């Protein structure tokens, strides 16, 4: 499973 | 009642309560007023958590329904990942529609505009996860045109390192990869991404280098995925 | 139909909806219809999932009521307080919607005394829920009907359920966590837990595989409760 | 921290 930019 | 409702929200943030957080954040945007780096954080924060439960159920039931159409739960999965999905749709309505109405246009700092259409192309992804026909290709032209935008500004106003611009060129090779089926186009995207903030990481202090090898470690990983 | 309302029970549980759960098997209850052993554990995940996030919330939201107040912050303050009675107000309602259809519709129509202590424990259960969040006239009045079930149900159990059965040691369980936490007797608690713990460890040299691992998860949490307790 | 009846 891909990552997408992380929470503030 | 806008400081009364930023208040609530950092409050809703510490009992994981992210709907409320939401209503919270949408009532202090909606007073019109802009956001600070802080206010825009958590405006981030309750509607990701929101919109990724809502993800994630939706991936469930389309999976249940993919098996139940391999031969009977049909009927009941597909009214009820309809409903699931009719919820995202509203959750990503009621943010691109604080982000076209009131934050996008009310947005001095480069790195605010950027911040707010990285989100709009973000919204218009999670959106085009679930749209099937016409209106799929409407969306992805959305998400690809805010996510163009934002690009063209990080590019021209903000550092190779800054933690917006890294997330911005994640996602959209993300967007690329999985919506705009381009695997070549998120490659690219993401091995220039990661080379030019690799060439800068020396003039970084201590938080700096953290919050940008966080997001570098992200796009190596999916090249390692993707190749 | 009631069938569609239980499968798209069964299908928000694995999504991790479980105020849309709790929607589905309250509407489920609602057409008069018994429970099976199945559609009451549904029942008892939805509302106990719901409840334990607003119990978890308000735990949070008073934490925080309690600093902002022994620091004197005199705007954070009323926000904290207006936060807490909401998501307490929420939590009051989503007990008195269980204990509504306990009262009227589950209790009246159980079929056995297996159900009935099911239902009993979780009436009790509720009320405890309810105590937790509670402040004066009510407090009292409250602890007096989680008491009243739990004791209506541990007297079915000692009379029709073996001392092993998970619905009775949970039961003991959550009597003694009433006891310890709610109605201030720590001796009643240890008492009852001690009790409970001894009587099904003597049996359970009589259960199969998977009896005897669901009888000894609760058995460990009684235990547990004791060592925190002395 | 205690611990109550575990989801059936």
């Amino acid at each position: 499973r891909r990552a997408s930019a992380p929470l503030p | 009642e806008r400081a009364s409702l930023i208040q609530k929200a950092k409050l809703a943030e510490q009992a994981e309560r992210y709907e409320d957080m939401a209503a919270f954040m949408k009532g202090a945007v909606e007073k019109g007023e802009e956001l600070s780096c802080e206010e825009r954080n958590l405006l981030s924060v309750a509607y990701k958590n929101v919109v990724g439960g809502q993800r994630a159920a939706w991936r469930v039931l389309s999976s249940i329904e993919q098996k139940s159409n391999e031969e009977e739960k049909g009927p009941e999965v597909r009214e009820y990942r309809e409903k699931v999905e009719t919820e995202l749709q509203g959750v990503c309505d009621t943010v691109l529609g604080l982000l076209d109405s009131h934050l996008i246009k009310e947005a001095g700092d480069a790195e605010s505009r950027v911040f707010y259409l990285k989100m709009k192309g973000d919204y218009y992804r999670y959106l085009a996860e679930v749209a099937t026909g016409d209106d799929k290709k409407r969306i992805i032209d959305s998400a690809r045109s805010a996510y163009q935008e934002a690009m063209d500004i990080s590019k021209k106003e903000m550092p190779p390192t800054n933690p917006i611009r890294l997330g911005l060129a994640l996602n959209f090779s993300v967007f690329h990869y999985e919506i705009a089926n381009s695997p070549e186009e998120a490659i690219s995207l993401a091995k220039t991404t990661f080379d030019e903030a690799m060439a800068d990481l020396h003039t970084l202090s201590e938080d700096s280098y953290k919050d940008s090898t966080l997001i570098m470690q992200l796009l190596r990983d999916n090249l390692t995925l993707w190749t």
